[PDB]
């Protein structure tokens, strides 16, 4: 169950929906409507659809309603009268959608086709996010798109991560479970399988493909800084080389230049970084020299 | 009187095309200067 | 598993995708509107794609939508349908992105091409920053970039840093594990493998190579200095010679000239600068001046 | 490992490159884009070339977007898909650059040709400088420069600092390690190196001649005073000549004449010297003045 | 635009002074010193864009970049 876990089907993928509704049924906390001028055309437009004609020149100061933007997932082999959840997000000035309803919204692709059809009521928590909210099934697809599964004799699994190590690992493994040339290596991120033509028999050669065990090899060290969140990450294939590393506030556990010995698995790293008493918003700019100077031996990446 | 051919004060070419830049040298510097003076 | 560590191959690189979204379903923390004028124009833009033309003349002030700048990674060999992680930044006066969701952004290359679509809903951390999040899996990948792999007889292993020494090794130990002339060296940085023409054979070469260990040769003394931060970062290498120092406020432990005496390993060089007594801002203009005199036998580079 | 640390080899430098570019994200410690105008006028210009026409007549008061100017460093021999470390620095009225992210940015070089671009994440201490960042692999490498190295049997090594002694002892040691006529010394600063032709060859050269070991001849004595930090140093090879020094509010431990010893190594300096009871800042006139009078026998520069 | 008012507060113009060794060989790096020029405060944390270091002759010799260490 590790190949479904590294790898992704080609021509199974997921599209993004969007579109635009009215949610009604707010405490009060909804568009105040006059500086959001949409809300109130929008509504218009929806009476005048119901047969309601209001005169163009009339004041509308509505409480209980907010125009809001609805994004949505299309899923692989998507067929009509599936449902599927939406995400319901306030535009302007509103306040709550706390117990709210959307109203008939189409969904679009990128193309600007209706896709689904999204209505139903909204869950927001309630420190918590006011202006956003999820609809589980609150969308109900409308139009499938055609695809090419099921024909020809070849079909790419794409790696999550590059690697050519791992490549040439899922190839040899489903070479060991199905066939001598079962599998093949195009790049580094593409395993190109041959399958027997047809549906039933690709679709029951990707289930025994996907649920197979792949080792997963090592990968490149490498040490992940955020410094927004303030948080610091390192893989086990981390090294240390000895040097020595002196920062404002922090000394011998004595003199500002502390030693750091060389560390060859993680646990070593840790200890020696451990021992020099830094905080992880210190330890960002001490991995940073240290990654400079050479003795951090790992990809350095801020996200 | 008008039609009597004359020379005007700035005689010859009154523009100059740029002359293109020497070829620069395979040494490991981006900094190239022309022949200086 | 350490050339991996100190290589990188010829033509698998990574680029740079960036993109202009809108963020919506803040709590009141979004863009002003009013010194913003672009998050309004582009909210009417997306409204009159959807097919409501909200008129010209008319004041919007929205407290709920924030323009955004998108900023991604194109991995190499990528493929369309795979999904990578995506930056999200305010640009103008918004005061949070808590819980916003990202709409659909195309995000174009140097040449103005999408190579991406993002959509999907923002982490924010929240000392941390509230202007700036994370998306993972936000965009989905839609074009592909055309690539020389698997064509021709020679790759490239290009070194993180240039060293003739390193090249010379990482060249015999190739030729040590796969043949004579497997491998060459034609800089310091570029070590020239020879492989076989196809493409699942040059995976295989590849990852073959890619894990195999070299001891790496000691690298130039090097002593960084990092002022902005107030850190100093010596490596093994560094070694001092005996010369006698002065500073203000620092004294022997007596008279205000120290001697630093003759050392040869990291673990002297320690030793005789926490003898000093020094801060790690004194001892950046103790260094700096060790340099100049001559003490110092090793590259001093401020960061 | 003596002689990597001594010299540089010809044709194997570095160059710098320089950008403009934006940082957004952050947390309303930007541009004030009123005292600015630059930062409006290029936000403009990315939204233009994004897609996104903003009237001329507009007024734009933004509070995360902060104008920087980025630098870079081009290795030797640098390949395309390479990445570099980047410094980004604030350069009008802007606050802080903590949490912010840098968009796409050309650094061009002294030709003003495009030679990387820069995108990333700034890591920014947080004493501490704010209007100046790094981003460690923030650039990648986009063209690359044509070299010598290979051609022709000769090669310079260039010596870090000018001396006729250390020249014949590199020369001498190439000498004593790889033949008779392997090495010529041209100038107290540069040694020519007999090398094979060919690319290999020079390489495997330069990794044998760049780990000698040399024995460092002592230098001239030097003693380096630095006002502007108040600090003195004095390498190894100063001595002083026997006079009496006096300066105020310092006596004998007396009289305002104190006598100074003839003194001929190192350790005999400081002992005389701290006899005194000088601050280090009376160092630097009582050092001054012996220099004109005669009894420091050393080079007195001022940094 | 030259009709514009530009008040900017992290930006300083400064002198770069520079000693051009015997044998100097192109591609070997110098110590620099950068120095402010008018009512400016503080140059602790800043950074020295290019720079043309030009001779008596006012030619150029060397190009400065660089962060500046100030003392503090």
């Amino acid at each position: 169950e590790r190949i479904r876990d590294l790898t992704s089907v080609q021509g199974v993928r997921e599209n993004s929906l969007i579109g635009y509704g009215l949610v009604v049924g707010l405490d009060g906390t909804g568009d105040q409507t006059t500086q959001t001028p949409f809300t109130t055309q929008t509504l218009n437009n929806m009476l005048s659809q119901l047969g309601i004609t209001v005169p163009t020149g009339t004041n509308m100061q509505l409480k209980n309603v907010a125009a809001v933007m609805v994004t949505a997932s299309y899923p692989p082999f998507a067929r009509q009268g599936q449902t599927i959840d939406v995400v319901v997000s306030s535009m302007g000035n509103a306040k709550s959608l706390r117990g709210g309803t959307l109203l008939m919204t189409p969904l679009k692709g990128v193309d600007s086709q209706v896709y689904a059809l999204a209505q139903g009521n909204i869950l927001v928590g309630g420190v918590n996010q006011l202006n956003g909210g999820r609809i589980t099934n609150g969308a109900i697809i409308e139009r499938e798109l055609p695809t090419q599964f099921g024909a020809g004799n070849t079909i790419n699994l794409q790696l999550n991560d590059e690697d050519f190590t791992m490549a040439q690992q899922i190839t040899d493994a489903i070479n060991r479970a199905r066939g001598y040339g079962s599998a093949t290596a195009l790049d580094a991120r593409t395993v190109q399988v041959r399958v027997p033509s047809g549906n039933s028999s690709q679709v029951r050669f990707l289930a025994d493909i996907q649920n197979m065990e792949v080792n997963v090899t090592p990968q490149d060290a490498k040490v992940v800084i955020n410094s927004r969140t303030g948080s610091v990450v390192m893989n086990r294939e981390v090294t240390l080389d000895s040097c020595a590393v002196a920062q404002g506030n922090l000394s011998v556990t004595g003199g500002s230049l502390q030693s750091v010995r060389s560390s060859a698995n993680l646990n070593s790293v840790v200890r020696a970084l451990n021992a020099l008493g830094a905080t992880p918003m210190d330890l960002m700019s001490i991995l940073q020299s240290m990654q400079s100077a050479g003795c951090l031996r790992a990809k350095l990446e801020i996200i | 009187c008008a039609w009597i051919p004359a020379k005007p004060l700035v005689q010859g070419a009154t523009t100059a095309q740029p002359i293109p830049g020497p070829v620069p040298v395979a040494n490991g510097s981006i900094f190239q200067s022309a022949q200086p003076i």
